[PDB]
Protein backbone atom coordinates (compact mmCIF):
# COMPACT_ATOMS: atom_id res chain seq x y z
CA UNK A 1 0.00 0.00 0.00
CA UNK A 2 0.96 3.72 -0.38
CA UNK A 3 2.66 5.57 2.57
CA UNK A 4 2.03 8.74 3.83
CA UNK A 5 3.98 11.63 2.29
CA UNK A 6 4.21 9.43 -0.58
CA UNK A 7 3.29 11.96 -3.46
CA UNK A 8 0.86 10.16 -5.84
CA UNK A 9 -2.25 10.79 -8.22
CA UNK A 10 -6.08 11.43 -7.33
CA UNK A 11 -9.14 11.25 -9.85
CA UNK A 12 -11.62 13.64 -9.21
CA UNK A 13 -15.00 11.59 -9.86
CA UNK A 14 -16.61 14.16 -11.28
CA UNK A 15 -14.26 14.82 -14.45
CA UNK A 16 -12.32 11.71 -14.40
CA UNK A 17 -9.06 13.91 -14.37
CA UNK A 18 -6.08 13.19 -12.32
CA UNK A 19 -4.40 15.15 -10.13
CA UNK A 20 -0.89 15.48 -7.87
CA UNK A 21 -1.78 14.61 -4.45
CA UNK A 22 0.31 13.49 -1.04
CA UNK A 23 -1.42 11.55 1.24
CA UNK A 24 -1.72 12.99 4.59
CA UNK A 25 -3.95 9.71 6.43
CA UNK A 26 -4.14 5.91 5.54
CA UNK A 27 -7.38 4.44 7.01
CA UNK A 28 -8.25 0.34 6.83
CA UNK A 29 -11.68 -0.23 7.32
CA UNK A 30 -12.75 -3.49 7.46
CA UNK A 31 -14.28 -5.37 4.49
CA UNK A 32 -18.32 -5.96 4.40
CA UNK A 33 -18.23 -9.20 2.27
CA UNK A 34 -16.82 -11.90 2.85
CA UNK A 35 -13.19 -13.31 0.68
CA UNK A 36 -13.26 -9.45 0.31
CA UNK A 37 -10.09 -7.40 1.60
CA UNK A 38 -10.00 -5.04 3.54
CA UNK A 39 -11.06 -1.35 2.08
CA UNK A 40 -7.69 1.20 2.10
CA UNK A 41 -9.29 4.99 2.37
CA UNK A 42 -6.36 7.15 1.62
CA UNK A 43 -6.94 10.79 2.66
CA UNK A 44 -4.66 13.53 0.51
CA UNK A 45 -3.89 16.62 -0.08
CA UNK A 46 -3.50 18.20 -3.37
CA UNK A 47 -0.61 20.01 -4.27
CA UNK A 48 -1.97 22.72 -5.61
CA UNK A 49 -5.64 22.83 -4.62
CA UNK A 50 -5.14 23.05 -0.84
CA UNK A 51 -8.55 25.05 -0.88
CA UNK A 52 -9.96 21.54 -0.83
CA UNK A 53 -8.14 20.17 2.01
CA UNK A 54 -7.58 16.69 3.01
CA UNK A 55 -10.45 14.74 0.61
CA UNK A 56 -10.85 10.78 1.70
CA UNK A 57 -10.32 8.80 -1.38
CA UNK A 58 -10.72 5.12 -2.14
CA UNK A 59 -7.43 3.09 -3.08
CA UNK A 60 -9.03 2.93 -7.26
CA UNK A 61 -8.97 6.82 -7.21
CA UNK A 62 -5.07 6.71 -6.24
CA UNK A 63 -2.29 5.69 -8.05
CA UNK A 64 1.68 6.14 -7.70
CA UNK A 65 3.03 9.66 -9.08
CA UNK A 66 3.22 9.55 -13.01
CA UNK A 67 7.33 9.62 -13.36
CA UNK A 68 7.76 8.34 -16.79
CA UNK A 69 6.98 9.86 -20.18
CA UNK A 70 7.05 7.40 -23.11
CA UNK A 71 8.65 8.68 -26.29
CA UNK A 72 6.28 9.99 -29.64
CA UNK A 73 8.63 7.06 -31.23
CA UNK A 74 7.53 4.84 -28.54
CA UNK A 75 4.36 5.54 -28.58
CA UNK A 76 1.68 2.41 -30.16
CA UNK A 77 -2.16 2.00 -30.79
CA UNK A 78 -4.21 0.32 -28.21
CA UNK A 79 -1.76 1.77 -25.84
CA UNK A 80 -3.57 3.35 -22.23
CA UNK A 81 -1.72 6.23 -20.76
CA UNK A 82 -1.75 9.58 -19.41
CA UNK A 83 -2.13 12.50 -21.60
CA UNK A 84 -3.46 15.99 -21.11
CA UNK A 85 -6.31 17.43 -22.79
CA UNK A 86 -9.23 20.33 -22.67
CA UNK A 87 -12.41 19.37 -23.60
CA UNK A 88 -13.50 22.99 -23.71
CA UNK A 89 -10.57 24.09 -25.64
CA UNK A 90 -8.77 21.22 -27.52
CA UNK A 91 -6.06 23.41 -28.64
CA UNK A 92 -4.94 24.85 -25.75
CA UNK A 93 -3.85 22.89 -22.79
CA UNK A 94 -6.22 21.21 -20.10
CA UNK A 95 -6.37 18.85 -17.37
CA UNK A 96 -4.57 15.45 -17.46
CA UNK A 97 -6.75 12.15 -18.49
CA UNK A 98 -6.15 8.39 -18.77
CA UNK A 99 -6.55 7.62 -22.88
CA UNK A 100 -6.27 4.54 -25.47
CA UNK A 101 -4.15 5.43 -27.99
CA UNK A 102 -6.14 4.84 -31.15
CA UNK A 103 -4.55 6.61 -34.02
CA UNK A 104 -0.89 8.12 -34.24
CA UNK A 105 0.72 9.63 -37.81
CA UNK A 106 3.36 11.89 -39.10
CA UNK A 107 2.43 13.88 -41.72
CA UNK A 108 5.39 16.88 -43.23
CA UNK A 109 3.37 19.67 -41.41
CA UNK A 110 3.25 18.37 -37.72
CA UNK A 111 3.70 14.68 -36.02
CA UNK A 112 -0.82 13.60 -34.95
CA UNK A 113 -2.01 11.94 -31.84
CA UNK A 114 -5.54 10.54 -31.38
CA UNK A 115 -6.85 8.91 -28.52
CA UNK A 116 -10.12 8.00 -26.48
CA UNK A 117 -10.08 10.16 -23.34
CA UNK A 118 -11.81 8.71 -20.20
CA UNK A 119 -13.95 11.56 -18.52
CA UNK A 120 -16.35 11.82 -16.14
CA UNK A 121 -19.05 10.10 -17.92
CA UNK A 122 -17.17 7.84 -20.66
CA UNK A 123 -14.69 7.83 -23.06
CA UNK A 124 -14.02 10.44 -25.99
CA UNK A 125 -13.18 8.81 -28.69
CA UNK A 126 -10.27 9.77 -31.32
CA UNK A 127 -9.39 13.15 -30.04
CA UNK A 128 -7.00 14.97 -31.33
CA UNK A 129 -4.34 15.33 -28.55
CA UNK A 130 -1.55 18.06 -28.97
CA UNK A 131 0.45 17.73 -26.14
CA UNK A 132 2.58 14.72 -27.80
CA UNK A 133 5.67 14.66 -26.27
CA UNK A 134 3.44 14.62 -22.39
CA UNK A 135 2.71 11.17 -22.62
CA UNK A 136 3.16 9.39 -19.46
CA UNK A 137 3.47 5.59 -18.61
CA UNK A 138 0.81 4.94 -15.64
CA UNK A 139 2.34 3.66 -12.66
CA UNK A 140 1.54 -0.56 -12.87
CA UNK A 141 0.33 -1.66 -8.82
CA UNK A 142 3.14 -3.71 -7.20
CA UNK A 143 6.32 -2.22 -10.20
CA UNK A 144 8.30 1.09 -9.29
CA UNK A 145 9.78 2.67 -6.24
CA UNK A 146 7.89 5.36 -4.06
CA UNK A 147 8.10 8.63 -5.27
CA UNK A 148 9.15 10.21 -1.24
CA UNK A 149 11.66 14.32 -6.47
CA UNK A 150 8.32 15.32 -7.03
CA UNK A 151 7.50 14.61 -10.80
CA UNK A 152 5.51 17.77 -11.41
CA UNK A 153 3.32 18.60 -14.65
CA UNK A 154 2.26 21.93 -16.37
CA UNK A 155 -1.45 21.84 -15.87
CA UNK A 156 -4.50 23.63 -17.30
CA UNK A 157 -5.39 26.46 -15.20
CA UNK A 158 -2.32 28.63 -14.50
CA UNK A 159 -2.00 32.19 -13.90
CA UNK A 160 0.30 33.48 -16.75
CA UNK A 161 1.92 36.33 -14.49
CA UNK A 162 2.48 34.82 -10.88
CA UNK A 163 3.03 31.16 -12.12
CA UNK A 164 0.69 30.19 -9.24
CA UNK A 165 3.18 31.62 -6.97
CA UNK A 166 1.74 31.17 -3.08
CA UNK A 167 4.88 33.67 -1.96
CA UNK A 168 4.48 36.01 -4.55
CA UNK A 169 1.47 38.72 -4.49
CA UNK A 170 -0.71 39.20 -7.52
CA UNK A 171 -4.03 41.17 -8.25
CA UNK A 172 -4.84 38.97 -11.60
CA UNK A 173 -4.97 35.49 -9.28
CA UNK A 174 -6.31 37.04 -6.11
CA UNK A 175 -7.50 40.12 -4.43
CA UNK A 176 -7.16 43.47 -7.67
CA UNK A 177 -6.39 46.17 -5.11
CA UNK A 178 -3.36 44.00 -2.59
CA UNK A 179 -3.01 40.97 -4.47
CA UNK A 180 -3.03 38.71 -1.66
CA UNK A 181 -4.54 35.52 -1.15
CA UNK A 182 -5.33 35.15 2.31
CA UNK A 183 -8.91 34.82 3.68
CA UNK A 184 -9.89 33.92 -0.02
CA UNK A 185 -13.66 32.68 1.47
CA UNK A 186 -13.81 36.64 2.22
CA UNK A 187 -12.98 37.89 -1.41
CA UNK A 188 -15.98 38.78 -3.41
CA UNK A 189 -15.89 37.85 -7.21
CA UNK A 190 -17.35 40.67 -9.39
CA UNK A 191 -19.83 39.55 -11.67
CA UNK A 192 -19.17 41.24 -14.44
CA UNK A 193 -14.74 41.43 -14.95
CA UNK A 194 -14.64 38.29 -12.78
CA UNK A 195 -12.10 40.09 -10.32
CA UNK A 196 -11.64 39.22 -6.64
CA UNK A 197 -11.64 41.73 -3.77
CA UNK A 198 -11.79 41.39 -0.16
CA UNK A 199 -14.17 42.45 1.72
CA UNK A 200 -11.80 44.72 4.36
CA UNK A 201 -9.89 46.03 0.91
CA UNK A 202 -12.67 47.53 -0.56
CA UNK A 203 -13.83 51.29 0.20
CA UNK A 204 -15.84 51.28 2.47
CA UNK A 205 -15.28 48.12 3.59
CA UNK A 206 -17.76 45.18 4.43
CA UNK A 207 -17.62 43.03 8.01
CA UNK A 208 -18.89 40.13 5.86
CA UNK A 209 -20.14 38.52 2.62
CA UNK A 210 -22.89 39.84 1.35
CA UNK A 211 -25.87 37.76 0.83
CA UNK A 212 -27.37 39.25 -2.42
CA UNK A 213 -27.55 37.71 -5.97
CA UNK A 214 -24.94 39.40 -8.20
CA UNK A 215 -22.05 41.56 -6.97
CA UNK A 216 -20.25 43.99 -9.07
CA UNK A 217 -17.13 45.88 -8.29
CA UNK A 218 -16.77 49.91 -8.38
CA UNK A 219 -15.16 49.65 -12.26
CA UNK A 220 -18.69 48.05 -13.05
CA UNK A 221 -20.27 50.44 -11.57
CA UNK A 222 -21.36 49.00 -7.78
CA UNK B 1 -22.74 36.20 -3.84
CA UNK B 2 -19.74 34.13 -5.83
CA UNK B 3 -16.55 34.12 -3.99
CA UNK B 4 -12.75 33.42 -4.94
CA UNK B 5 -12.77 29.90 -2.58
CA UNK B 6 -15.55 28.93 -5.05
CA UNK B 7 -13.85 28.65 -7.94
CA UNK B 8 -10.65 27.96 -6.53
CA UNK B 9 -12.31 24.43 -5.68
CA UNK B 10 -13.83 23.87 -8.87
CA UNK B 11 -11.03 23.02 -11.21
CA UNK B 12 -12.87 23.78 -14.74
CA UNK B 13 -14.90 26.99 -13.27
CA UNK B 14 -10.89 28.49 -12.04
CA UNK B 15 -9.48 27.70 -16.12
CA UNK B 16 -12.71 29.16 -17.15
CA UNK B 17 -12.33 32.42 -15.38
CA UNK B 18 -8.28 32.94 -16.03
CA UNK B 19 -9.42 32.94 -20.15
CA UNK B 20 -12.11 35.21 -18.83
CA UNK B 21 -9.64 37.22 -17.28
CA UNK B 22 -7.22 37.80 -20.11
CA UNK B 23 -8.96 37.11 -23.18
CA UNK B 24 -11.76 40.26 -22.40
CA UNK B 25 -10.60 43.57 -24.29
ZN1 LIG C 1 -1.51 35.60 -10.87
ZN1 LIG D 1 -6.94 42.63 -0.62
ZN1 LIG E 1 -15.72 44.38 -12.10
ZN1 LIG F 1 -2.30 39.07 -18.45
Amino acid sequence: LYKVNEYVDARDTNMGAWFEAQVVRVTRKAPSRPALEEDVIYHVKYDDYPENGVVQMNSRDVRARARTIIKWQDLEVGQVVMLNYNPDNPKERGFWYDAEISRKRETRTARELYANVVLGDDSLNDCRIIFVDEVFKIERPGEGSPMVNPMRRKSGPSCKHCKDDVNRLCRVCACHLCGGRQDPDKQLMCDECDMAFHIYCLDPPLSSVPSEDEWYCPECRN
Amino acid sequence: VRTLLSVLKDPIAKMRRLVRIEQRQ
